[PDB]
RNA sequence: GUGGGAGAGGGUGGUGGAAUUCCCGGAGUAGCGGUGAAAUGCGCAGAUACCGGGAGGAACGCCGAUGGCGAAGGCAGCCACCUGGUCCACCCGUGACGCUGAGGCGCGAAAGCGUGGGGAGCAAACCGGAUUAGAUACCCGGGUAGUCCACGCCCUAAACGAUGCGCGCUAGGUCUCUGGGUCUCCUGGGGGCCGAAGCUAACGCGUUAAGCGCGCCGCCUGGGGAGUACGGCCGCAAGGC
């Protein structure tokens, strides 16, 4: 297995019950797809740099995961099939490479 | 005048979430800045970039900008 | 990949005696390892050809390794290619 | 008939012709100019002059649909792309911001001979 | 073998923004374009300029370098997977297992060929406009093959460092990429620029030899005729050796 950091930007106006279904769906099709959760990070409503469908913000999700790397390309076809969901990106976790220090 | 990681701690240059820093690299408009504005050795910038581009694909960063003045 | 102790198995099964890591043996069972999934990977992917060039490379060794070993003990050559399947 | 207070201007230039568009705070056209707007048809279409006629004539145009603040947006370069700020600049109309937004490709299109 | 590293090395699937073209829509008039200057062209069926929405292809600004990777050809958005080569440190394992390489086999820019897709920009042929003594060209407006993808052929080049591969020796200096160190510096391994001895017809080369040596392969032996002719082999052909 390998450690895995996956990013979500999904609607930033959604509901509750709405907003934590699509959140129930994601980690549904990451233990569906053998993921294991190791720590989450929900930094939220964030305003992009440039519009994202049409919207000046979006809403912001990071895990951090380790998985079956045969995978993790279905792992991503699979969240981004969603509607909501804006980006998708997953990416091999790394060292803190630092500088200054 | 001078560079960039002059004024700043020790930072990851790794990640690609901080806006609060990467900011500090982009130009005015997106572009990311040369390495004689950066001050970062070789290494270093060619981390720096891909990390900036990652954080652009995310929406964090800007691709490009408009330019005030002129 | 070969993951470390993929490796591992191979050696700690074709070593002469515990701890030889380098010799003829174990060179050629590494050496076979990593062909054969050279080769799995060719079978789909024909079109990478640099990866093609390294494969050239490691059975060309393959087969100077196998030269010298039968030059020096026959016995022990046909036991190498029995164990592995070759030549 | 509009009465649209404060606007956007748009200078755009190439090495051919000046033109002016002018539209409102949504970006919807009001008037518009260019060289060729006023008398000049050839070549000199793509002088200064007549980058300073053509402003000067958006803004007059301008003027009489109740203008009073305009933002400026700049796309190209060619002589007297200053020269239409300039003129645009003391033309009755308060010059709010100047901004420089000229497109440039990351790369897509093959040019054209000329430009390679 | 173990540990640590850098990289546009390759192949596969995803994906992101900028720009162009087009289509739909809002608003707005008389021109836009184009050049030495023009005209053809497009525009009252409403263009150009401006704002919003969609479609589609191709290529990836800044970072970018006088940089990196690869045997060469060549390789640049980001992500993941599959995989090749290589560098240092440790001095642990085998114990001469080495070098070269006629033939063969494989790769091999671009254009070109076949079958099927795709086609935005560009653009051989071509159609026009100019210029000129004429213009069959440069310059302008169009435009097809093609460029793109898949699969299969073609095998050429200024395929250039015009410098075959390997190993050993022979001052240094300066810039640099990337490793390890007791981190001003030292020490490996790439890329450059000056220069010892030496070489060279000269230009120049000079620890990235064109120096001093050894091994092995390729090749040369006036110009034109001519990369022609004849024969053979390869190729669907073009054409190649
Ligand atoms: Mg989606
Ligand atoms: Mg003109
Ligand atoms: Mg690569
Ligand atoms: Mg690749
Ligand atoms: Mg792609
Ligand atoms: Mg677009
Ligand atoms: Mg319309
Ligand atoms: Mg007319
Ligand atoms: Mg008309
Ligand atoms: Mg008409
Ligand atoms: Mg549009
Ligand atoms: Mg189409
Ligand atoms: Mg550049
Ligand atoms: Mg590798
Ligand atoms: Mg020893
Ligand atoms: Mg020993
Ligand atoms: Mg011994
Ligand atoms: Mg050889
Ligand atoms: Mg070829
Ligand atoms: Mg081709
Ligand atoms: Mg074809
Ligand atoms: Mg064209
Ligand atoms: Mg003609
Ligand atoms: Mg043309
Ligand atoms: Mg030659
Ligand atoms: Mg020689
Ligand atoms: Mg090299
Ligand atoms: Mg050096
Ligand atoms: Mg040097
Ligand atoms: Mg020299
Ligand atoms: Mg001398
Ligand atoms: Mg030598
Ligand atoms: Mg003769
Ligand atoms: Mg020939
Ligand atoms: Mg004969
Ligand atoms: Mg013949
Ligand atoms: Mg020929």
């Amino acid at each position: 297995m390998r450690r895995y950091e996956v990013n979500i930007v999904l609607n930033p106006n959604l509901d509750q019950s709405q907003l934590a279904l699509e959140k129930e769906i994601i980690q549904r099709a990451l233990e569906n797809y053998g993921a294991r959760v190791e720590k989450v990070e929900e930094l939220g409503l964030r305003r992009l740099a440039y519009p994202i469908a049409k919207d000046p913000q979006g809403y912001f999700l990071w895990y951090q995961v380790e998985m079956p790397e045969d995978r993790v390309n279905d792992l991503a076809r699979e969240l981004r099939i969603r509607d909501n969901v804006r980006r998708v990106m997953v990416v091999k976790s790394q060292e803190p490479f630092l500088a200054n220090a | 005048k001078a560079k960039v990681k002059a004024t700043l701690g020790e930072f990851d240059l790794r990640d690609y979430r901080n806006v609060e820093v990467l900011k500090r690299f982009l130009s005015e408009t997106g572009k990311i800045l040369p390495r004689r504005r950066t001050g970062l050795s070789a290494k270093e910038q060619r981390i720096l970039a891909k990390t900036i581009k990652r954080a652009r694909i995310l929406g964090l960063l800007p691709f490009t900008e408009k330019l005030v003045r002129k | 990949p070969i993951t470390k102790e993929e490796k591992q198995k191979v050696i700690q099964e074709f070593a002469r005696f515990p701890g030889d890591t380098g010799s003829t043996e174990v060179q050629v069972a590494l050496l076979t390892l990593r062909i054969n999934r050279l080769s799995e990977h060719l079978k789909v992917h024909k079109k990478d050809h640099h990866s093609h060039r390294g494969l050239l490379m490691m059975v060309g060794q393959r087969r100077r390794l196998l030269r010298y070993l039968q030059r020096e003990d026959p016995e022990r050559y046909r036991a190498l290619i029995e164990k592995l399947g070759i030549r | 008939k509009r009465q649209v207070a404060s606007g956007r201007a748009y200078i755009h230039a190439s090495y051919n012709n000046t033109i002016v568009t002018i539209t409102d705070p949504d970006g919807n056209p009001i008037t518009w100019s260019s060289g060729g707007v006023i008398g000049y048809k050839g070549s000199r279409k793509g002088t200064p002059y007549a980058a300073q006629l053509a402003a000067l004539d958006a803004a007059k145009k301008a003027m009489a649909y109740g203008m009073q603040s305009v933002d400026v947006i700049v796309r190209g370069t060619g002589a007297g792309r200053e020269q239409a700020i300039r003129a645009l600049q003391a033309s009755g109309l308060q010059v709010k911001s100047i901004v420089d937004d000229t497109p440039v490709p990351h790369n897509g299109c093959r040019p054209k001979k000329k430009f390679r």
